[PDB]
């Protein structure tokens, strides 16, 4: 009788454990995230009360490791670089970030401006076409 | 070429639909398909045509000059790309891809316009070949393909004025919201009638005003048509050419209302033998009927119905089989009375048929996020 | 009724949201 | 021409006057973020029914 | 069908009638499911040569319908026609509500045995060491040492 | 035919039985559509004579109108059956929403902001 | 996926409603006006 | 012999090659991830069984000629499948055979010999306890002959082969069925070859077994293991009950088993319209239009001929019992212009208010209905119909006489057509009275229902129900936030260097 | 054995029941201390505050300033600004040591 009567209880009772367990798998996680939220949120009090970040600009580097960076209103500076940033990476005519306390070389921002866009910005022609021609055909 | 190309298209449903109508449309329908190289578009107009068996050297012939342009163009490619100027090739094939257009089918149009599209730098030619695009859409009535390039039309109007690229824009938008049943749009596309022109495709300007009155009367309320299309010298001198449609839109806005069915059936009766109305002519005037009887039915509370025989038209058991059918339609405010011979109306308050619709739209709407919930997670 | 009708469509856009987030992950992370 | 509203008798020519400024902004404004909506979960299909 | 002539106060009818309730109780089965049960009446009646198999029947239609203990309470009392059977798939049902409301009820009686106590209904334990006798004599002992303290005896 | 309102062709096929006597049933028949009929005066109906319903289902002057008109109102009168048309008393009720509507928009409130 | 036995084997609306009311009711109104002149 | 020779000698080179990919794929899954693994985590080899499903209700046609199909049961039927010690000789039986179909010939398998295909489970050391291997590789066979199915001395073998089918089956019920899917597996192995024994056993034979038998299998389910065999065990209970006129309706009513726990999209979703059939027959009071439009809702992307067809005729069958309608033909696929003639010429009268209009519709289309069998639900439309009637003009004319509508409504009496419009008060189609003294019935304008507390009620089916949509998409997509588990606090060195940098500017 | 096989499996029911009522006292209890927290970092904008403005950002949440004081800076944000009332110069706030958006 042992087959039939105790048996019995274990093809029921793991129902229960396959989505009870799944229940809790998809609830703990659920407090997880928030969590995450939480000690991330408590977090920035203290990174915030760190110190900004230099602006500069690599004229050009040179041998082991380091370039040559002057910040627009003060005077040019001979710096290293940290080692997340390749050197072939590093373009010549290029803004950095730049920490303070040490001038270790922090970030690579965006790509400036090429100083013949400011150029013919300035300029402003009155960009045109074939479209808006007339009845000059022979010159063109 | 596609400027004459829509009579070829409407000639097609003439040849087609009427079909005790087949006999000078097929006469006109060939004069212009065996000659100006037409090749594909009637093998099945063929079919719906008679065997017309010795076909077969009127093929060859115009096959063969379709393939003296073909290769032609093949001729002009290589000397194009030698000397180049604008990407010569596709700057021939910018105006024979066009003719390949007509006379080809649209595939060999579509690939080469979507090819020819990437060359001209400015809006200039790019914008007439979304006209081009439209224009072949409008003819395979290619749905999905002119909600495209509609709006990629649209983005290229902003740069610029335009405005005979929008105005012109404005015909098309017009004719496609009146080949779907979208009138109060299609009247307000067709607003302007002033930069409106002599177009290809309404040769006759004064069609186009039989189109913008025909869907207007039924767009706008009577203080609209009491200012706009009363007082406009420029509608006013085109219907003065017209003797039926200046009496057809002034017997209902001066209330003569009997000759107004006899006009009725003469422009219903042609909306029927029309192209591109032809699927809404029996939409068109069962809402002039019941906004005819608006307009003379909410003048008065105790109007019998045995006045409106003699006085508005006649059959006074039609007007009770009719009237019923509007009333039983849920529309045509009133509540007519049978034993002692006299109509009732009311007033209703814009609180329930406002409503109505409400519920409407809200039912359909949760029945789409409805349908697409039961989509997405299988 | 307005309400809470776009209210669905909201959660719905994010459902939507949150499969491009799973399945673009489970063949590219792996 | 609805510059004056009201009705007419016949049976001895009385004007029987009534007006009420109804509801017509909420139900309209509300019924047109329906229709912008549907156009909104048209454009869920071009990114949810195609792509997954 | 059969289930029309439960009306003629004739103390062979219903013999009759119950001689087509063991083999047929498939198909109309489903038909006396909930529609007719007067089981209980010639259960309860004076008239014998019935009441000694209704029981069991009754045992079964209130098995597969959720009323374990309907169908464990005429299982108690439904007699030696009952229990003369252990070859099918419906020992297996009986003794797994008779064992189980037996040592349920012996946990509350393993905490007041004194007075209120069972009221066995002759069987409600004679199956239990009976079973328990099929335990020893079947030579498992791993399963006889665990009911033994199940039982809380 | 007992769908609908078709009543005096249900008492033609009374009697137009083509296959056995079924007397029994249409006496059970004859009846269910009796109360059927003692419910139909019961609508709001002008002052009905002691005629045309004494003639509606099958009797010339018996005190069967009697039964009726003293199980019912539409009274015994002068050649008078009596109209009490009231349908008054049920509307006007905002306790009964103002106790339901209770409910729902606190059903409305759970499924809103506690979480499920 | 799909297995889907077998035990049996806008353009069209507002056309399809003017059907709902107007499936068939006189079709051609063209000479019924003038066949009521004489008679209405 | 060319055209033989160079067309008939790819077709074995194909399909057994991807029949070495998807079945020996499962071969190797199926049986050896769950009969030895679990397969409630990995159950992806029963929507590949779909899939092998799929492609052979496609895949055979001719009679096989080159032993192309004919040709595949001499290969598979050698199959021990008992370890890789006795398998790895197996991929080399996928071969051998190969040059007995190509080298020589096989056996042709034409109506007479599938007995030497089916006595195999003894010999070769084939076995029963791996049941994964022995319900799957039993339905292979089983599938092929009754795929075609045939007719012509293929019923006693098939019959013969779904016995050896019946032995495994029986393994299954009685046989530790604990926590493999030997009972989950094969009611879905189980399931489908119910459709074949029922399509050449059913109308052929006598079902009638199969119903004692049918509560047997369905007694030992939900007992033991409680789904999948609650699922198809009734449908497959109901499809024939509802054929014939069994009292199971009711029984349906009583039973536990109406859910089966979602069973799948395919016995959940035809299980609505099959139950939503039995509100049918058993009188429509709107109940079940609903879940005939759930069942309609919860439908793939198959065809509509399959029975969508149907579902979209009973479904507003049922609505035109109950007076309101819909636009029906609106979707011209498969199904909106071949299977509608008769029964949108049927709804097509049934919008109007005309009385024998009616009438000729049923006589011109009587039998058409009576090969669906719904003619006995629309015999009794002449109630809605003349519902309509009397809505409408009870709607359109305010004061009218008696003895106009019954000749407009072309009922011939006026003397009912009291009694008709009586009951229509009577019912609560229409309120006002009726002088029946002169003749005239009058109606009431019966105007601002804004202010009748009802909309309300029309929202409050509504907003509950959006509020539902809105919290199902919240409970179905918290599943994304997964995989991805540290969210670093910063770092740990670079806070030693802020500890010393603060230290410097603390020395400083 | 088969013994253990089922009273150390509902053994886990009992020891498995307690975690869903845990981690949903943890649902509530960490959204009452994520508002507690929510309002925490707003002391660093008090009163000692210097102005610069925003030029733009290199990424999600931290950007590019220029101060008042002539030079130009690569700092941080403060996560509760609604970063849509940016657009291109805005005047902005910044700390007077740590220089950072406020």
């Amino acid at each position: 009788g042992l087959r039939q009567y105790y048996l019995s209880k274990i093809e029921e009772l793991q129902l229960i454990v396959n989505d009870k367990s799944q229940n809790l798998r998809r609830l703990q996680a659920q407090r997880n995230e928030l969590n995450a939220k939480v000690r991330l949120l408590r977090e920035e009090l203290q990174l915030l009360q760190e110190q900004g970040s230099y602006v500069g600009e690599v004229v050009r580097a040179m041998d082991k490791k380091k370039v040559l960076v002057k910040v627009h209103p003060e005077g040019k500076f001979v710096v290293d670089v940290d080692k997340n940033i390749d050197i072939n990476d590093v373009t010549p005519n290029c803004r950095v970030a730049l920490r303070n306390d040490s001038y270790t070389l922090h970030k690579i921002l965006p790509n400036k401006v090429d100083p013949l866009v400011s150029l013919m910005m300035v300029e402003k022609v009155p960009d045109s076409t074939y479209e808006m021609i007339g009845g000059l055909d022979k010159q063109i | 070429p596609k400027n004459p190309d829509l009579r070829i298209a409407q000639l097609r449903f003439l040849l087609s639909l009427p079909e005790h109508r087949g006999d000078a449309a097929v006469r006109d329908e060939l004069m212009a398909a065996v000659r100006d190289n037409n090749m594909a578009p009637y093998y099945e107009a063929l079919c719906k045509s008679l065997d017309w068996q010795i076909d077969v050297d009127l093929l060859n012939k115009m096959k063969k000059a379709n393939e003296d342009e073909l290769k032609r163009l093949d001729e002009e490619l290589e000397d194009a790309e030698k000397n180049l100027g604008e990407s010569e090739i596709r700057d021939a094939m910018m105006a024979k891809a066009e003719y390949l257009c007509r006379i080809g089918d649209k595939e060999g149009a579509l690939t080469a316009f979507r090819k020819t599209y990437d060359k001209t730098v400015a809006l200039g030619h790019r914008l007439d070949i979304v006209f081009y695009l439209l224009r072949i859409g409008l003819f395979y009535m290619d749905n999905d393909l002119i909600t495209r390039n509609t709006e990629k039309a649209k983005s290229l109007i902003e740069e610029g004025g335009d405005w005979d690229r929008r105005n012109r824009l404005k015909v098309y938008q017009g004719l496609y919201c009146v080949a779907i049943r979208d009138f109060k749009q299609a009247a307000e596309l067709f607003l302007d009638t002033v930069s409106t022109f002599t177009s290809y495709e309404l040769m006759d300007y004064k069609t186009f005003v039989t189109y913008t009155v025909y869907v207007s009367m039924i767009a706008l309320e009577r203080p609209d048509l009491r200012e706009k299309v009363i007082k406009g010298a420029e509608i006013l001198e085109v219907l003065h050419s017209l003797p039926a449609v200046r009496q057809y839109l002034f017997s209902l806005y001066e209330c003569r209302y009997s000759v107004f069915f006899q006009s009725l059936a003469v422009v219903e009766q042609e909306m029927k033998k029309d192209w591109l109305f032809a699927p809404h002519y029996r939409y068109y005037v069962r809402e002039m009927r019941i906004h005819a009887y608006s307009q003379l039915l909410e003048s008065y509370r105790s109007l019998t119905l045995g006045y409106m025989a003699e006085a508005f038209g006649v059959g006074v058991e039609f007007i009770d089989q009719e009237l019923s059918r509007f009333i039983a339609a849920g529309r045509l405010h009133c509540k007519i009375d049978k034993v002692n011979e006299i109509v009732e109306t009311n007033r209703p308050d814009s609180k329930n048929w406002q409503y109505q619709e409400t519920i409407k739209k809200g039912d359909l709407l949760l029945n789409r996020v409805q349908k697409l919930s039961r989509v997405i997670n299988m | 009724y307005l309400a809470s009708l776009i209210r669905s469509v909201v959660a719905l856009h994010n459902l939507i949201n949150n499969k491009i987030a799973n399945r673009d992950a489970e063949k590219k992370e792996g | 021409d609805k510059k004056f509203h009201g009705i007419l008798d016949q049976g001895e020519g009385v004007l029987i006057i009534f007006d009420e400024p109804p509801v017509d902004k909420t139900y309209e404004a509300a019924l047109e973020t329906i229709q912008n909506m549907s156009k909104v979960v048209d454009s869920l299909y071009n990114k949810a029914k195609k792509l997954t | 069908g059969i289930i029309s002539l439960l009306d003629e106060d004739e103390p062979q009818l219903k013999e009759f009638a119950l001689h087509k309730l063991n083999a047929v109780v498939n198909d109309f089965w489903a038909e006396i499911s909930e529609s007719v049960d007067k089981i209980e009446v010639l259960y309860e009646d004076e008239g014998f040569r019935s009441r000694q198999f209704a029981a069991l029947v009754a045992s079964k239609v209130f098995y597969h319908l959720g009323a374990f203990e309907e169908s464990l309470n005429y299982a108690l009392g439904a007699g030696d026609l009952f229990n003369v059977n252990d070859n099918s798939e419906y020992v297996e049902t009986i003794i797994a509500k008779c064992i189980d409301h037996y040592t349920k009820q012996c946990v509350e009686n393993a905490d007041l045995p004194e007075g209120e106590k069972k009221p066995i209904d002759q069987r409600l334990e004679g199956i239990v060491n009976k079973m328990f006798q099929r335990c020893l004599d079947d030579h498992k002992y791993k399963q006889a040492i665990g009911i033994a303290l199940e039982t809380r005896r | 035919y007992l769908m609908e309102g078709s009543y005096n062709k249900v008492f033609l096929a009374k009697g137009n039985i083509p296959a056995e006597s079924y007397t029994f049933f249409i006496d059970i028949l004859l009846d269910t559509i009796r109360d059927e009929i003692a419910g139909c005066i019961e609508k709001a109906y002008e002052k009905i004579l002691f005629t045309e319903a004494t003639r509606i289902l099958f009797f010339n002057t018996p005190k069967k109108m009697t039964d009726y008109a003293k199980k019912r109102g539409w009274v015994l009168g002068p050649n008078n059956y009596y109209s009490f048309a009231s349908q008054q008393q049920k509307p006007e009720d905002t306790t009964i929403p103002s106790t339901e509507l209770a409910k729902q928009v606190i059903e409305y409130a759970r499924q809103l902001e506690m979480i499920v | 996926m799909s297995e889907k036995k077998q035990p049996v084997d806008e353009d069209n609306w507002d056309d399809d409603n003017v059907e709902d009311d107007f499936s068939n009711q006189l079709r051609a109104e063209l000479e019924k006006h003038g066949y009521k002149m004489e008679t209405s | 012999p060319p055209g033989g020779g160079e067309q008939e000698p790819p077709p074995p080179p194909a399909p057994q090659d991807v029949e070495m990919k998807e079945e020996a794929a499962t071969g190797g899954g199926s049986t050896g991830e769950a009969d030895g693994k679990t397969a409630a985590a990995a159950a992806e080899h029963s929507q590949r069984e779909l899939d092998t499903v799929t492609l052979e209700d496609i895949k055979e046609h001719v009679k096989q000629l080159e032993k192309a199909v004919s040709g595949k049961e001499p290969r598979f039927v050698l199959r021990a499948l008992r370890m890789l010690p006795s398998t790895s000789r197996r991929l080399n039986h996928y071969v051998l055979y190969k040059a007995v179909q190509g080298f020589f010939t096989s056996n042709n398998a034409t109506r007479d010999f599938l007995l030497p295909f089916l006595e195999e489970p003894m010999d070769t050391e084939a076995d029963l306890q791996f049941r994964p291997r022995t319900g799957k590789a039993a339905s292979t066979p089983l599938l092929p002959e009754v795929e075609a199915y045939l007719q012509l001395l293929v019923v006693i073998f098939m019959m013969n082969s779904k016995r050896y089918k019946e032995a495994q089956k029986i393994s299954d019920d009685l046989m530790q069925k604990i926590s493999t899917q030997n009972r989950r597996a094969l009611d879905l192995v189980a399931a489908k070859c119910y459709y074949y024994h029922a399509r050449v056993y059913e109308f052929l034979d006598k079902l009638d077994v199969v119903r004692s038998f049918l509560h047997a299998r369905l007694r030992t389910a939900t007992l033991r293991h409680d789904a999948d065999g609650q699922a198809t065990l009734l449908n497959l209970l109901l499809r024939n009950y509802l054929h014939y006129s069994l009292y199971d309706q009711a029984e349906k009513l009583v039973s536990k088993s109406v859910f089966p726990e979602q069973a799948n999209n395919n016995e959940w979703a035809r299980y609505l319209y099959y139950t939503g059939r039995i509100k049918a027959i058993q009188l429509e009071y709107s109940e079940a239009r609903r879940t005939m439009t759930n069942a309609l809702r919860k439908a793939p992307q198959h065809t509509a001929v399959g029975f969508k067809q149907t579902v979209h005729k009973l479904l507003i069958v049922v609505e035109l019992l109950l007076g309101e309608i819909p636009d029906r033909l609106q979707f011209r696929q498969p199904s909106l212009k071949r299977s509608l003639m008769p029964y949108f010429l049927l709804t097509q009268a049934v919008r109007t208010g005309n009385l024998a209009k009616f009438n000729q519709v049923l006589d011109q289309f009587g039998e058409k209905f009576q090969a669906d069998g719904t003619y006995t639900l629309i015999i009794r439309l002449r109630h809605n119909v003349i519902k309509t009637g009397v809505r409408m003009i009870s709607l359109s004319y305010s004061r009218i006489s008696l003895a106009d509508i019954a000749q407009k409504l072309q009922l011939d009496s006026p003397e009912d057509a009291e009694f008709i419009v009586a009951k229509a008060i009577r019912d609560g189609v229409i309120e006002a009275s009726i002088n029946h003294e002169k003749g005239y019935v009058q109606s009431k304008e019966m105007i601002d229902i804004y202010s009748t507390r009802e909309p309300q009620l029309a929202f409050h089916q509504r907003i509950s129900f959006c509020l539902d949509i809105h919290n199902m998409s919240v409970k179905a997509m918290r599943f994304p936030p997964k995989s991805y588990n540290k969210d670093l606090e910063s770092a740990e060195e670079r806070r030693e260097r802020e500890q010393q940098d603060l230290e410097f500017a603390k020395e400083m | 054995d088969l013994y253990s096989r089922y009273k150390k499996l509902q053994q886990e029911l009992e020891f498995l029941e307690v975690q869903e009522e845990y981690i949903k006292d943890e649902q509530k209890n960490l959204k009452k201390e994520f508002l507690h927290a929510q309002e925490e970092v707003k002391r660093i904008q008090s009163i000692p505050l210097v102005i610069g403005q925003f030029l733009e950002a290199v990424d999600q949440n931290t950007a590019i300033v220029g101060s008042t004081t002539g030079s130009n800076y690569y700092v941080r944000i403060l996560s509760t600004i609604d970063r849509e009332l940016l657009k291109p110069n805005a005047s902005v706030a910044l700390h007077k040591h740590s220089n950072a958006l406020v």
